[PDB]
């Protein structure tokens, strides 16, 4: 398959990806790009309600807690509570939204307009001077 | 009003709220039970001694039920009725007895025998308290079959599964006395009648067929070599099978006909087929005994006339000694051969049949798999074949890793089955005529209209309902002379299979499971109660469970690892695999290559195209040199772009600066997404170090062989939440390469790999185009080898990218690469001798 000299690496790899996409469209999506499901962003998936309220305790499981805070829809809240990394210029530091909302006794997260990404507001509240 | 009654045994204890109106009676028993109950030891490891509270309350139900008698109403009835109702409310949370039994085995330090004792006690208690199993259980499986989410097929085994088949009948008679007791006694009077009715029966039954006496007193039971003889083993294996069917019906509150109507179809390996036609005629508990009489009678005459046609003669002591001191079995009339093809075996039997006359020839009798056959014939003849085989096989502890795949001497196993007749052979043909006469003299005919479900013929896989001729005559023919093509008869489309047959985990169930792995079929072993640590097949408990543990499905690889398309908001379409889903970009990678990916210009340029690429540590000799390459990669890639790093495991010098550097650079947050470890797989303690310390998203491993894949699977099991990228490459790959085929190792290892949801499974060696990779993406590649589809999660492209514009490879080297014609997969191994397609193999330092 090594025949054409000086083919750009983008063109070889895209050639292979776009090859598969054309065969997978033909076989499993009757040649129709409209049948392809859409997400906001594709990635960061581990291989393993409008107005809600979540009271954390000492027993509250981290993973369950962030899955609830994140919501079902793929959008900025999903990223915010499930991305393990964010970027600072070119560096990849720990996600500070998952550090701040890390569950513990007293914390109370209220989600408002959960079903509309553009207007959702997550509001963490803790006991401050009683 | 009510008074607490403390019944105990050392540390374990249970409180029972007995009403005061019948308290004096419950205390009478409490004392009497405390006498028979032995002294409490440490860990309760001794026999006839409870190990959990549940066992103790069991024992108490067993003791109370022994004094009670069901004919007349006693004083103790009102205590049994209550103490039982306390067992139900405390320990059986709606579930059936078997589901508790199972739960006590895996959690607590209970032995199998104690659990069997606990089930007996509960079942006896239930029956003798005048509370029969009348109501239909809420078993998840039989719920799902009513709805249409499950399709049940029943299979019945036969001969050559265990030597100690009688222990299964002894276990049924003990543990389920009250359920099967009536069946087993009827089968014993039916056999005793057939012996005195038939002319020369008693001549074949030298030590009688008083099975009742053998079940009561284990001392009066004849030796195994008499029980194994087909005139006994035929009808008794039928009885065992019908007893498991009854139990299964009676604990589900179904009539036979009801349980038969839940089955899409039945079928049976060898004499199992007689049982399979027997259950398919059943309707009610009243007319169950005419369908049993027919089955037992057929198997009785098959077992007698086949034994009269070919009795087992004394084998020369020279042959018995040669077989034992060559790690083979005792020569019998059936020789299993594992891990050879049917053509390869039919070769060796055609060599061995040329030298032998007509009446001593061997034939292939059972085709249980692609690579799992059984040859029938005279035992001396099969010892012949076995001498012709032991010179052709490699020792089982030979190292063939350094030998190219096609030159490797084929290794296999060959044991003799524990069976005393050559079923499915020309030797038994003379018996056929005699059997067809004994079936019309005893009025035993199977009629096509009375058979309510399809029963699959073991030869061609056809239904026996659509037969023009006699069904009995065909079933006999299928057992005595026609071969069994098991894969051809199990072409039915079912989700669940119930193995009723004898042998449990060694039986027909587990074999059917190996044949059908990855097609989304779950086998349940309906006879044996036990635990499977793998959980690939289920046991008796799974039939009766009412929770979500009753309907467990097996992974269908084509549906579960189907490649999909997806698009993001910007409308860029991606191929969605387990791998691409993680890395958020197309499931193609440029693996680490010295010197192709040592260039920070080519790593940036591929990372910027939007593809994973490993920077090759092979081109670097210090942390300082690598650090300055990484800094150059970062400089050229966009914000949020990442890349990997390839380290060589057989360069310890390069790991002892590389691993600390990766750890340091990730602590400052450099965009190193993953580490790949080339040339061998790290040990568990080293792999655990890399996973937990290095701050990586996933870890690439590049297993050479089967043992290396098993070592990757062990690393994955240790860190079940951490993604492992198992980059499988055949030896046909560029650079340092193994001796292994690309396909054969994945066909063996793909199921074990897919048990572990954190292994992303990449395929390399010999790819350049969408055209050649697509079959690996959709899993059709494995349908050429007669396996179920095995889709892959991603691809790696080494050789293919060496002539890209951005690669530093000199112009005249690129011309020299592009001029190589290459060769197809089947030729590649020729590189070990001579220049094949412009490419050759040489040895490193
Ligand atoms: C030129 C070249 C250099 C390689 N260098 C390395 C290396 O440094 N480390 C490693 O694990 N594999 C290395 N490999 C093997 C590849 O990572 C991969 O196993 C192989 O390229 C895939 O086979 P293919 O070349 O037929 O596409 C190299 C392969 C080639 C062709």
């Amino acid at each position: 398959f090594t025949k054409v000299i000086d083919e750009p690496i983008k063109s070889i790899m895209d050639g292979i990806h776009d090859g598969h996409i054309k065969k997978l469209l033909h076989q499993y999506y009757g040649d129709d790009e409209s049948k392809i499901p859409a997400v906001e962003y594709f990635g960061g998936e581990s291989p393993v309600e409008d107005s809600a309220v979540f009271k954390a305790t000492s027993s509250t499981d981290e993973e369950s807690w962030f899955k609830a805070l994140a919501g079902s829809e793929i959008n900025w809240r999903h990223a915010s509570f499930l991305c393990s990394f964010i970027t600072q210029d070119k560096m990849f530091v720990s996600n500070p939204i998952r550090k701040v909302f890390k569950p513990s006794q007293g914390m109370v997260v209220e989600i408002s307009n959960g079903n509309t990404s553009s207007k959702t507001v997550v509001t963490l509240s803790e006991p401050v001077q009683g | 009003s009510t008074r607490p009654l403390t019944l105990s045994h050392g540390s374990l204890e249970h409180v029972l709220l007995v009403p005061t109106a019948s308290f004096f009676i419950a205390s009478q028993l409490q004392e009497q039970f405390n006498k028979i109950l032995p002294e409490p030891t440490e860990g309760f490891a001794a026999d006839d001694e409870p190990t959990t509270p549940a066992e103790l309350v069991g024992k108490f139900l067993g003791y109370v039920s022994s004094l009670v008698e069901p004919s007349k109403v006693g004083q103790f009835d009102q205590v049994l009725n209550l103490c039982l109702t306390e067992f139900e409310n405390c320990y059986l949370e709606g579930n059936d007895i078997h589901a508790l039994a199972a739960k006590l085995l895996q959690e607590n330090d209970t032995t199998l025998v104690k659990t069997k004792e606990l089930i007996k006690n509960y079942i006896t208690a239930r029956i003798m308290a005048k509370r029969p199993f009348d109501k239909k259980s809420n078993s998840a499986l039989f719920r799902a079959v009513g709805e249409g989410n499950a399709q049940l097929v029943a299979i019945f085994g036969g001969q050559g599964n265990t030597d100690d088949y009688f222990e299964e009948l002894r276990d049924l008679y003990q543990t389920y006395h009250v359920l099967v007791g009536d069946l087993i006694k009827f089968s014993a009077e039916t056999l005793s009648e057939l012996i005195r009715t038939t002319l020369d029966a008693e001549k074949v039954f030298t030590q009688g067929l008083n099975i009742l006496e053998w079940l009561e007193n284990p001392s009066n039971t004849p030796d195994k070599d008499y029980l194994l003889s087909i005139p006994i083993s035929c009808p008794l294996i039928g009885v065992i099978q019908l007893a498991h069917y009854v139990v299964t019906a009676k604990l589900l509150g179904f009539t036979p006909g009801e349980l038969r109507s839940y089955l899409k179809g039945a079928t049976g390996h060898s004499q199992g087929l007689v049982t399979a036609v027997a259950i398919a005629e059943t309707d009610s508990w009243e007319s169950f005994f005419v369908s049993v009489r027919k089955a037992i009678t057929v198997l009785f005459f098959i077992g007698v006339r086949c034994y009269e046609a070919y009795p087992n003669t004394s084998l020369p002591p020279s042959i018995l000694e040669d077989s034992l001191e060559n790690n083979e079995g005792v020569p019998s009339p059936m020789l299993s051969i594992s891990n050879l093809t049917q053509e390869q075996v039919q070769d060796y039997v055609n060599k061995t049949n040329s030298h032998l006359p007509a009446g001593k020839q061997v034939e292939i009798s059972l085709v249980n798999g692609a690579k799992n056959l059984v040859v029938s014939g005279p035992p001396q003849s099969l010892y012949g074949l076995n001498l012709t085989l032991r010179k052709a096989k490699a020792p089982s502890g030979l190292d063939q890793s350094r030998i190219p795949f096609s030159e490797r001497k084929l290794k296999f196993s060959n044991r003799f089955l524990p069976v005393a007749s050559p079923f499915h052979s020309h030797l038994l043909v003379p018996a056929s005529d005699l059997i067809n006469k004994d079936l019309v003299k005893n009025n035993v005919s199977f009629n096509a209209k009375d058979i309510q479900i399809p029963v699959y013929d073991t030869f061609d896989g056809s239904d026996l309902r659509v037969l023009s001729g006699s069904i009995s005559e065909r079933i006999v023919d299928c057992i005595i002379r026609l071969p069994v093509k098991w894969e051809t008869t199990t072409q039915f489309k079912a989700t669940h299979i119930l193995d009723f047959g004898p042998g449990g985990a060694s039986g027909l169930g587990v074999l059917t499971h190996r044949n059908k792995d990855g097609t989304g079929v779950r086998v349940i072993v309906a006879g044996t109660l036990d635990i499977n640590p793998d959980d690939d097949y289920g046991f008796k408990q799974e039939i009766f469970d009412v929770t979500s543990n009753g309907l467990k499905k097996n992974p269908n690889w084509l549906e579960e690892y189907h490649p999909k398309l997806i698009k993001n908001k910007s409308g860029k379409i991606f191929v969605e695999t387990k791998f691409s889903k993680l890395i958020g970009r197309p499931p193609l990678l440029v693996p680490g290559m010295t010197p192709c990916t040592v260039s920070p210009d080519f790593v940036a340029a591929t990372t910027n195209a939007g593809y994973t690429i490993e920077l090759a540590g092979g081109g670097y000799f210090s942390a300082a040199g690598m650090t300055a390459a990484i800094d150059s990669v970062v400089s050229q890639i966009e914000k949020g772009s990442t890349f990997g790093i390839n380290l060589i495991y057989v360069n310890p010098f390069m790991l002892q600066w590389g691993i600390p550097l990766i750890k340091e650079l990730r602590s400052k947050g450099y965009p190193i997404q993953f580490l790949t470890i080339g040339a061998g797989v790290p040990s568990l303690e080293v792999a655990s170090e890399y996973i937990e310390t290095l701050g990586l998203k996933y870890l690439g491993l590049k297993p050479g062989s089967i043992d290396a894949i098993s070592q990757v699977i062990n690393i994955a099991k240790a860190h079940p939440n951490f993604p492992i990228a198992l980059q499988w490459t055949g030896g046909r790959g560029g650079g340092h390469h193994s001796f292994e085929d690309a396909h054969t190792p994945m066909l063996q290892m793909y199921s074990k790999i897919r048990r572990h949801p954190n292994i992303m499974l990449i395929f390399g060696s010999g790819f350049g185009s969408a055209d050649d990779t697509y079959p690996y993406l959709t899993g059709e590649w494995s349908t050429k080898f007669d396996y179920p589809p095995m889709p892959f999660d991603g691809f790696l492209f080494g050789s293919r990218v060496m002539i890209a514009k951005e690669v530093k490879t000199s112009p005249d080297a690129k011309k020299c690469i592009a001029a190589c014609t290459g060769v197809p997969d089947d030729k590649w191994e020729q590189t070990y001798k001579k220049p094949t397609g412009g490419i050759v193999t040489v040895r490193s330092e």
